[PDB]
């Protein structure tokens, strides 16, 4: 099925790898907007990058697959979240209409061709798990913050720390989720933010400079509070 | 207003006659001259207004 | 008034495996203008100071980097192309020249492309009649090595000898690409393991990770100030007093 | 203080980057551009201070 819901000013990651003190640094990168019509699912386009968020009790849904046309066109991506490690396979794969992935199966589409990458490291999980896939390399962000909510996506701010930096140069147009689940997919857009760092150096607050005139005059002068008056913001 | 029709060492005075006729990375040495001249004119105007 | 440094140290990582570049041009044959190669190895130590003469490298036209200063630089992104072109017209391969190649084959967006070497070869290219770094493979017909850099963490460094770590004095450092002077102090922790540099409101480097022991090292240059001379008058006396300011 | 991070059309905003990868035949143009920009910032600061 498919349903519509609203974000709660979340989906903000770290742009660079530079330590900053309690300063108000304004960046400009492909960010998810604060209040957007996100889609809940129970051949998605990639656009500028997706925001994957899925809550699961005992890690049922796992895996990803990326590609343009599959078969023999611009290779494919295969992320498998095994219980001991994470296997990344970048080869040419055919078919793969449905995943339908001892008791379970250990095959999706097979038909391997050559080899480009094999990145085996520590596993991601071990709910409210968020993943940002931004493509020219391949950035993967993650954050595991347990919460107590019925439909998830709660109030507050959670900054997503970078985990995986794959140096793969390829275009991706179609996005599909490998393997009764529940996940959300948002779309990234070029926006300008104003990230706030604390004393520990983690992002605790941000504003969007394209939503509201109050949220636009919060960006011209680097201050979260606004005194009473009239301010000239744009033209 | 009248300072917008000066040359400041460039080959023209309007941006569209350089961005559509001259090369993209050889017009950077004349767009910079126009920017420097107009910035100097605006700065001198603000200076006398103060 | 200022304090002059008395030592220079280099803090490079312990990896010393050389990149396969001495036999990169000797491996196989350079390709055509149909396809360029861009996937290269950037997990090694570069060495661009091996061969200069009696090698197939004629043109040394470089943009933004000089060939002399290549053993004290750490590189972030390294590419290496290999393709054939007519040696009679090699002037069009430049960030700024628009001709036959800069219509549907190549476009360098005025970036630090390292050095472009055309050389000579006598021993096809299958050119077709464009965005920068946008290859096209489509089927009118008729029968160089560029190291595009990005100096703005680093894993490909130059050949240099790493020395010991010295603190609490004015010493020149070289961790990755910083050639300034300062005093190293172990304080102001809570660096996360993905992040290396440190900055502030004024965007100045106040911290740096050691590539060997992974320890936080603060950067503060030496104390300075002004010198004022208090004179009672040349006609009156001859001796003066010197006031140092802010020290 | 914030004007020291500007490039003014040069390759870098810090002199240590310019004096570590550019040959002394070709390391003066960016230095002159940064000198002109920082000089103009200095006279602007002095004029508004007066």
């Amino acid at each position: 099925t498919q349903s519509y819901t609203n974000s709660f000013t979340r989906g903000v990651y770290y742009p660079d790898k530079v330590f900053r003190s309690s300063v108000l640094h304004s960046t400009q990168d492909l960010f998810l907007p604060f209040f957007s019509n996100v889609t809940w699912f129970h051949a998605l386009p990639f656009n500028d990058g997706v925001y994957f968020a899925s809550t699961e009790k005992s890690n049922i849904i796992r895996g990803w697959i990326f590609g343009t046309t599959l078969d023999s066109k611009t290779q494919s991506l295969l992320i498998v979240n095994n219980a001991t490690n994470v296997v990344i396979k970048v080869c040419e794969f055919q078919f793969c209409n449905d995943p339908f992935l001892m008791e379970s199966e250990f095959r999706v589409y097979s038909s391997a061709n050559n080899c480009t990458f094999e990145y085996v490291s520590q596993p991601f999980l071990m709910n409210l798990r968020e993943f940002v896939f931004k493509n020219g390399y391949f950035k993967i962000y993650s954050k595991h913050t347990p919460i107590n909510l019925e439909r998830d996506l709660p109030q507050g701010f959670s900054a997503l720390e970078p985990l995986v930096d794959l140096p793969i140069g390829i275009n991706i147009t179609r996005f599909q989720t490998l393997l009764a689940a529940a996940y959300y997919v948002g779309y990234l857009q070029p926006r300008t933010f104003l990230l706030k760092y604390n004393e520990n150096g983690t992002i605790t607050d941000a504003v969007d400079c394209a939503l509201d005139p109050l949220s636009e005059t919060k960006c011209t002068l680097k201050s979260f509070t606004v005194e009473k008056g009239i301010y000239q913001t744009s033209n | 207003v009248k300072q917008l029709s000066s040359k400041f060492g460039a080959i023209s005075s309007v941006l569209n006659d350089i961005l559509s006729r001259l090369d993209p990375p050889e017009a950077e040495v004349q767009i910079d001259r126009l920017i420097t001249g107009r910035l100097q004119s605006l700065q001198t105007y603000v200076t006398q207004q103060l | 008034f200022r304090v002059q440094p008395t030592e220079s140290i280099v803090r490079f990582p312990n990896i010393t495996n050389l990149c396969p570049f001495h036999e990169v041009f000797n491996a196989t044959t350079f390709a055509s203008v149909y396809a360029w190669n861009r996937k290269r190895i950037s997990n090694c130590v570069a060495d661009y100071s091996v061969i200069y003469n009696f090698a197939p490298f004629f043109a040394f036209k470089c943009y933004g980097v000089s060939p002399t200063k290549l053993n004290d630089l750490c590189f972030t992104n390294v590419y290496a192309d290999s393709f054939v072109i007519r040696g009679n017209e090699v002037s069009q391969i430049a960030p700024g020249q628009t001709g036959n190649i800069a219509d549907y084959n190549y476009k360098l967006p005025d970036d630090f492309t390292g050095c472009v070497i055309a050389w000579n070869s006598n021993k096809n290219y299958l050119y077709r009649l464009l965005k920068p770094f946008e290859r096209d493979i489509s089927t009118p017909l008729q029968s160089v090595v560029v190291l595009s850099f990005e100096l703005l963490p680093a894993t490909v460094c130059g050949p240099k000898k790493s020395t010991n770590l010295v603190k609490n004095k004015c010493v020149n450092f070289n961790f990755n690409g910083l050639t300034g002077t300062g005093v190293l102090t172990e304080s102001n922790k809570k660096f996360l393991p993905f992040q290396q540099f440190g900055r502030d409101i004024a965007d100045t480097t106040d911290a740096v990770r050691d590539p060997q022991t992974l320890e936080i090292l603060d950067i503060t240059p030496c104390s300075f100030g002004g010198v004022s001379v208090i004179t009672p008058g040349t006609n009156t006396s001859n001796q003066v007093a010197v006031l140092y300011q802010g020290v």
